[PDB]
């Protein structure tokens, strides 16, 4: 059975803006990785971007280092896939006209590290 | 190898409810499909009818379609000293019979046609 | 009495269940708490339960213990989980020595200054991004000073009576001649202490 | 037949019995309808509607008139002075919000929906439109009743005779070649995770100091993940059954038409392989429903009480032993498969020892 073993090929999508953002998994308390780089290896447990609601009165409790790492089961919106699998891809679409930036600070990081590359491969597509 | 090897299964010990306890979406945020499983149909009902007795039957009906049973097997699951082996978890004499929400549903709709289903000797 | 965020009917009567046990609740937080200071807030929970719950003891009670107790979980609990959870709020709070805070838990109705910003900046780095105008991008405010702005515009909104601990109101310095409260001035200031130390054992 | 006035007079509710009767739609449509809105003689007096209709007679019928032109019942009569009181009172009651459900780019409502014709409204004028809404309201109920009731998808034949319950699972079946009992049933680790967990709940805040919030943290997360205290907790879970081997459980076939489709098995045996997502069955209980493994998935239910589990031991493996044909036959059910017979065919009929003429000379 061990030389009979197909192969699994997944595609987990996710959105993040006005209504909820990210959580900080992947990392410590000094760095910021809503999701695992190109070539990483996902988490024992299966959850990938984890997603927490957006509020304001809960900046003390909820928006701070402690629970941006801990994931709550409940009153929270993950994607669980394969917990032992290699990451292949990653796209990322931005909508970059809204003059209110809802996404706070110290958040877009690993966002814009691929938007910025996707933007110039495009932008040479179109040169061209 | 062939297709439809074993992942489309299911376990769900509490489901969310309608504003009745139906969900169909994007249902990817747990590990495994949290979605109630319809087992019991109507041959399913009336295979339970006949088999066993018409009283206990009502109560596997009456832990799903009343909310306040589905909430009161989970208090007797965690406050009991043992998980398992629980005598009784709804009792008839706090939360009686008679709460269901399809039955209730459809007793307003024939009371606002006029009518009523009862009967007397 | 239920949000249109869907929640499993299941979980809610374990957080029912789970906020009774006010010394395992206060004792994930702080081990070093006594018992009697925990016993003489827990004793008052008979008095304030005919009364009713403002938002601002839910929103001084959703602050601390997000340690062991979820902040979103009180919209969805009872009124005797949540006595419990003010009087929890109101020992934790005493005991860490922001007595002039802490008489505000059981009660009947009758931006951020300089001395704080660079710590609360330091233990908040994500702070929500403003408009510019003709240009010149202005720095961002933290969400934090929003919250115990809002906090303290719902502290000051009406007059007050203490329903709690005798001790608590002998600790703290208030006059009475009856049983209403009086908000001191610097009350913005001890809040704004009570987060950074909420940044301190968190962070 | 329910009293009409005696439903209105004892509702100690709102009391708002003026719903057409004060509105006028003046910008009260923001407002009446989203906020509020979103015994009847013509349905059994509706024999006259061929290509003419003999309610003509509008207003002040004062019925007292034995014209009776009907061949299907002679009983009619009987009913109506059984009980006199029929669509006398003024106050008729109107459907709750829960019967109408309204959202996206375009409004989508259901076409039996046809009763807000009554909530947007000389006397010769008005006294016939409120006989025609009240045909309105039996073109509605009729149709509602028609459309929504007497339908296979409906409120009688789907949900008021059970859906989808709680505490289930639905997975695909092996067997257990082993030396084991007739009931008995290994749970895999990915169902039992999800299927028990406030059971792992209880067991976590009684033998360890944790809460409710970190037990589901740790429910949730080895569910795909291999560990030793969630199997030693099951297999105290298990051990927790005195009377009985494990948990009592239900389980189902797809097609129910015989005994055996539905019966009540022991959970006894929690599996250790996370990548095995399937529920392993008994040998002997192969035969009574029509299951074989051909990728069919199949239903199970759990008994939470004692008094249910006793309940349920009128549907047992042992309950279809006996046939419903002859009258002292045990059924084929009990027949044992093919390589359980083969090789006691091997083993018996064998040439062993020589004939009975050589073996006493």
């Amino acid at each position: 059975l061990k030389r009979m073993m197909p192969t699994s090929y997944s595609t987990a999508v996710a959105n993040a803006g006005r209504k909820a953002f990210f959580l900080n998994m992947y990392g410590d308390d000094k760095i910021y990785k809503p999701f695992p780089d190109i070539g990483d290896v996902i988490r024992p447990d299966g959850v990938i971007f984890a997603i927490r609601d957006h509020d304001d009165d809960l900046a003390p409790a909820e928006m701070t280092p402690r629970a941006l790492r801990t994931l709550d089961r409940t009153f929270d919106r993950a994607v669980i896939g394969t917990p032992g699998a290699k990451v292949i891809d990653i796209d990322i679409w931005r909508d970059e006209r809204v003059n209110p930036s809802p996404t706070p600070t110290g958040m877009d990081a690993q966002l814009v590290k691929y938007h910025t590359h996707l933007s110039s491969y495009y932008r040479e597509l179109l040169k061209i | 190898l062939l297709e439809k090897i074993g992942e489309d299964w299911s376990a769900a010990a509490s489901v969310k409810t309608q504003p009745s306890k139906l969900n169909n979406a994007d249902r990817a945020s747990t590990p495994g499909r949290e979605t109630a499983i319809r087992s019991f149909g109507e041959s399913e009902t009336r295979s339970y009818n006949c088999t066993v007795g018409p009283g206990p039957t009502a109560e596997i009906l009456d832990q799903t379609n009343n909310p306040l049973a589905h909430a009161a097997v989970i208090e007797s699951w965690l406050t009991a000293e043992k998980p398992s082996s629980v005598p009784v978890a709804v009792d008839r004499e706090k939360i009686p019979f008679g709460g269901s929400r399809p039955v209730a549903m459809f007793d307003h709709l024939l009371e606002c046609s006029g009518i009523a289903l009862e009967y007397a000797p | 009495h239920k949000t249109k965020q869907r929640v499993t009917p299941g979980d809610i009567v374990a957080y029912n269940l789970d906020a009774l046990d006010v010394v395992k609740l206060v004792h994930k937080i702080d081990d070093t708490v006594p018992v009697e200071l925990i016993q003489e807030c827990l004793d008052c929970v008979a008095v304030t339960a005919t009364k009713d719950i403002y938002p601002h003891q839910i929103l001084l009670a959703q602050w601390v213990m997000h340690k062991a107790f979820p902040a979103r979980a009180f919209s969805h609990i009872n009124k005797n989980a949540v006595n419990h959870l003010l009087a929890a709020a109101q020992s934790l709070m005493w005991h860490w020595g922001f007595q002039q805070v802490a008489v505000f838990m059981q009660v009947e109705l009758y931006r951020i200054q300089i001395k704080y910003k660079d710590v609360m900046d330091e233990l908040y780095p994500h702070q929500r991004q403003q408009r510019a105008i003709n240009g010149v991008p202005v720095a961002p405010v933290n969400i934090a000073g929003i919250a115990v702005q809002s906090a303290h515009a719902s502290i000051r909104s009406s007059n007050w009576i203490y329903h709690g601990p005798d001790r608590l109101f002998k600790e703290a310095e208030q006059v009475t001649q009856n049983k209403v409260l009086v908000v001191p001035a610097t009350i913005k200031s001890v809040i704004t202490e009570l987060v950074i130390h909420l940044g301190k054992l968190n962070q | 037949v329910v009293d009409h006035n005696e439903v209105h007079d004892q509702f100690t509710g709102k009391r708002i019995y003026a719903n057409d009767y004060n509105t006028s739609n003046s910008d009260e449509k923001e407002e009446f309808d989203r906020h509020f809105y979103s015994r009847l003689l013509h349905r059994g007096f509706e024999r006259g509607l061929n290509h003419f209709i003999d309610n003509f007679n509008e207003i002040f019928q004062f019925l007292l008139d034995a014209n009776i032109i009907s061949n299907n019942k002679s009983e009619f009569a009987q009913f109506v002075a059984q009980n006199k009181d029929k669509l006398f009172p003024k106050y008729l009651p109107v459907p709750s919000k829960l019967c109408f459900v309204a959202t996206t780019s375009g409004t989508y409502l259901d076409k039996p929906i046809e009763a807000a014709i009554d909530a947007t409204l000389s006397p010769i004028k008005a006294q016939n439109r409120t006989m025609r809404g009240l045909r309105l309201y039996g073109q509605f109920y009729e149709i509602y009743a028609k459309s929504r009731i007497a339908q296979k998808p409906g409120l009688a034949r789907r949900h008021m005779f059970g859906a989808r319950l709680n505490a289930t699972a639905r997975a695909v079946i092996t067997s257990i070649s082993d030396p084991h009992d007739y009931d008995e049933l290994h749970i895999p680790w990915g169902v039992g995770c999800q299927l028990l967990k406030y059971h792992l709940t209880n067991k976590l805040k009684a033998k360890f100091n944790m809460t409710t919030r970190e037990a589901f943290s740790f429910v949730y997360e080895n569910v795909l993940q291999y560990n030793q205290i969630i199997a030693d907790l099951f297999k105290e879970l298990i051990a927790e059954a005195a009377p009985y081997k494990g948990m009592g459980c239900t389980f189902h076939r797809n097609p129910t038409l015989q005994r055996g489709s539905t019966q009540q098995f022991f959970i006894t045996k929690v599996k250790d392989d996370i990548n095995d997502n399937s529920i392993s069955m008994s040998v002997l209980c192969l035969k009574a429903p029509n299951a074989d493994f051909d990728g069919d998935q199949l239903n199970l239910t759990l008994m939470p009480d004692v008094y249910l589990t006793k309940a349920t031991e009128r549907i047992a493996p042992h309950t279809w032993v006996l046939s419903i044909d002859e009258p002292h036959e045990i059924s084929g059910n009990l027949e044992l498969q093919g390589p359980v017979v083969e090789t006691i065919i091997n083993w018996a009929h064998e040439k062993y020892l020589p004939p009975l003429e050589e073996w006493l000379k």
